[PDB]
């Protein structure tokens, strides 16, 4: 159902957030919850952005 | 002669061979199971 | 920086295949959110696909049963394969990676791709010698004519890329005859041109034939 | 799907003032657009993300902004490498797509072309067909004016022209145009002439050659 | 006698396909067994496959599913088809027949095969003038330079073959351009010098290109 | 895979004396090999069956030997018709394979080379490319050796060469060989020069020209 009355904010709700890399798909009801920096390149992270 | 071959040709075999070109002997057994009365059985079985 | 070597492009005639590709550099394609994109002349540009980091697929309903695409893990290779063309699909098509919510960041140059049952043919050139004029003053200008050939592009070069500044190049242009026509021009100054003789590179790459012309002033004056 | 609308179809700017951009769409895409730029042989480069987020390697005269279908970009203290052609980006659902684009020219001053003539060469009577190409480089703007006269008659019907792209370095264009003949028709006619006018010319310059001239 | 009669190969980009065929003179083709073998240079033969009497075939390791074979009992012709032709497997292939255990007795006249992402090019003659000590004795030395063309090999004849005399031909080579080149030279007395008429035709197959230049005395003081 | 070795690299003797070619595997086999002739750009032709078996049409002079994995092959009273390369084949099981080749060379008497250089034609210069030719025939050993100098400064390493195969009526050799570089560096110098050392001569024999002969 629609929350936009209930979570929608003139300046913006930023405190929703959604998982966009990984290496595989998750598998059925599978959580992951991990915080790792992804790394594109060659280049190690070393837990920097 | 020319173009007028053996259908068969010879095997050559020396004890300085390889193991790969040394003659063997070759048994094949099949099992025949028809609609037909049973001839081959397994061996004795016996408790005192 | 950040580059991306292309592969694939040329003719193929309708009811065929092929398969297309391009490489990273230095990025993990495997790692990363990978799309292809169309863009044709006078038509606009589209969207076509895209594998997510996962290796799930997703396309454009306009390639359905036409188009796939995968992502070769051995040879860190982006790969592409094409099905029963149609003469509206004729466009340039690009690799590029995107991130996220679809910025696409970095993109390769773009290989052009061609459907016709035409078959290929080599072009001709024509080279142009500097008039005795046009030596009278600081600089002169030096071209040379690509023609009758099929099917567009044609890459030019002078003195190997050697030189960078004074080079002028038209666009193709279509012939009656169904093959194209271009030109180029470089401009280099005066003193040289008793001295040095400037020969143009030609690169007709969707039939990969080489032709290569020189321009000297040789004598107009006749 | 969703379509946008981008305005003005043509936008040109002199140096050193402020460009303005604005795009609309059918539904909303709560600020989430985006802006590209191509160069005519080039690939495209990112600029600006959303209503404000511009690109890392992008300077800070580029400045966009916008909500609710209607979104504005706006440039200040234009650069002559800045001519291009632009893109809008859409994320309102799946599938993508993008506008028709838009392109941006830079206004700095009139000058004149200059004007050569090439006549066919030996490799093309051999082939059994001459063609005749005039030249006209590095002027301002694109719409020069030019004409052929054969045999003081004007054939208007069998002249193909050509245009090239601005050259960022000096903002003039440069223009060719192509009269293709038959080998009877190229040895029958004698006289061969152009005239061109141009806004950067005091008077209009007729250029002209004969065919005796070999 | 008994003869093997090929044609076919060529030259096509890679991922191509290639068919090929041979038909024997007076051994029936279809009571015998037929094989298939290539030639690199500077690398030597190669095993591609075979038919047996039977019907069945065997092919290597290194072309399984891709190496194709056929007969034609009805016209004593054998066919061979090729796809998936990759690198460096240009070369000339042969037919063959055995007796035993694969004695490859009779065999053709052998047809190359090439495959290259290039295209055909034609060759370009240039002469060279005699020198003084060339001409010095009864007969001189006379030659000409062939180059920039692809793919090989080319003919150099006078007269379509009528001299076959007095004539040195050197043997081809592959440039780091990606063309070939060779060369020729031709003994005549010293006196007809200034009175035959000397014309050489190059001809290169591919290319379909047929050239012929003149070699006149000229001068080197000119 | 079993791999066989042909042996030795290449064969020089005279006519009338006895050949040897010696011939190994990687694994031992029993009378599994056989030899097979080419006269360049021919049809090979099979030459003896198994390993000391003769074919009909093959006359006696032909001799081969063979054991576990050592295997050799004998030619007595070498002809000309005889000069030709040689290879082995495996016709065991393996798959089957072959031999790298060895070629054969009828030997009379040494000779030495006839040396001419040719300058660049007008169309080379044209082109901007420049290139210089010298030329060796009728000579033997095949071993010659040629270089080029420019302005006495050794450049050898700027050519390709090919050399044929023997001349069956004079016993000789002939080579090709090209000294090709841009046309500002066929400026940079002014002397060319061609370097050529053989055993018929007593020393090596050198010619030259200047750019400035045309």
């Amino acid at each position: 159902w629609n929350s936009n009355n209930l979570d929608s904010k003139v300046g913006g709700n930023y405190n929703y957030l959604y998982r966009l890399f990984r290496k595989s798909n998750l598998k059925p009801f599978e959580r992951d919850i991990s915080t790792e920096i992804y790394q594109a390149g060659s280049t190690p992270c070393n837990g920097v952005e | 002669g020319f173009n007028c071959y053996f259908p068969l040709q010879s095997y050559g075999f020396q004890p300085t061979n390889g193991v790969g070109y040394q003659p063997y002997r070759v048994v094949v057994l099949s099992f025949e199971l028809l609609h037909a009365p049973a001839t081959v059985c397994g061996p004795k079985k016996s408790t005192n | 920086e950040v580059q991306l070597v292309e592969s694939g492009g040329g003719l193929v005639q309708p009811g065929g295949s092929l398969r297309l590709s391009c490489a990273a550099s230095e990025i993990t394609v495997s790692r990363n959110y990978m799309s292809w994109v169309r863009q044709a002349p006078g038509k606009g540009l589209e969207w076509v696909s895209v594998i997510y980091s996962g290796g799930s697929t997703f396309y454009a309903d306009s390639v359905k049963g036409r188009f796939t695409i995968s992502r070769d893990n051995s040879r860190n290779t982006l790969y592409l394969q094409m099905n029963s063309l149609r003469a509206d699909d004729t466009a340039v098509y690009y690799c590029a990676r995107d991130y996220g919510d679809f910025y696409f960041d970095y993109w390769g140059q773009g290989t052009l791709v061609t459907v016709s049952s035409a078959s290929t043919k080599g072009p001709s050139v024509f080279p142009l010698a500097p008039s005795s004029k046009s030596t009278s003053g600081g600089t002169a200008a030096l071209g040379c004519l690509v023609k009758d050939y099929f099917p567009e592009p044609v890459t030019v070069s002078w003195n190997s890329g050697a030189l960078t500044s004074g080079v002028h190049t038209f666009p193709a242009v279509l012939q009656s005859s169904g093959l194209y026509s271009l030109s180029s021009v470089v401009t280099v100054p005066s003193s040289s041109l008793g001295t040095q003789t400037y020969i143009c590179n030609v690169n007709h790459k969707p039939s990969n034939t080489k032709v290569d012309k020189r321009v000297e002033p040789k004598s107009c004056d006749k | 799907e969703i379509v946008l609308t981008q305005s003005p179809g043509t936008l040109s700017l002199s140096p050193g003032e402020r460009a303005t951009l604005s795009c609309r769409a059918s539904q909303s895409i709560s600020s989430y657009l985006a802006w590209y730029q191509q160069k005519p042989g080039q690939a495209p480069r990112l600029l600006i993300y959303g209503a404000s987020s511009r690109a890392t390697g992008i300077p800070d005269r580029f400045s966009g902004s916008g909500s609710e279908t209607d979104f504005t970009l706006t440039i200040s203290r234009l650069e002559p490498e800045d001519f291009a052609v632009y893109f809008c980006q859409q994320y309102g659902s799946s599938p993508r797509t993008f506008g028709q684009g838009t392109k941006l020219e830079i206004k700095r001053t009139v000058a004149a072309p200059s004007v050569f003539i090439f006549p066919p060469s030996d490799e093309q009577l051999k082939s059994g067909t001459a063609s005749v190409v005039c030249l006209l480089n590095n002027f301002y703007p694109r719409e020069a004016k030019v004409q052929w006269k054969v045999d003081n008659a004007l054939q208007s019907g069998n002249s193909q022209e050509s245009v090239t792209e601005q050259d960022s370095k000096d903002s003039t264009y440069s223009l060719s145009s192509t009269l293709t003949l038959s080998k009877a028709d190229y040895e029958k006619h004698k006289v061969y002439a152009c005239e061109v006018t141009h806004q950067g010319l005091s008077s209009p310059v007729t250029k002209s050659f004969n065919r005796g001239e070999c």
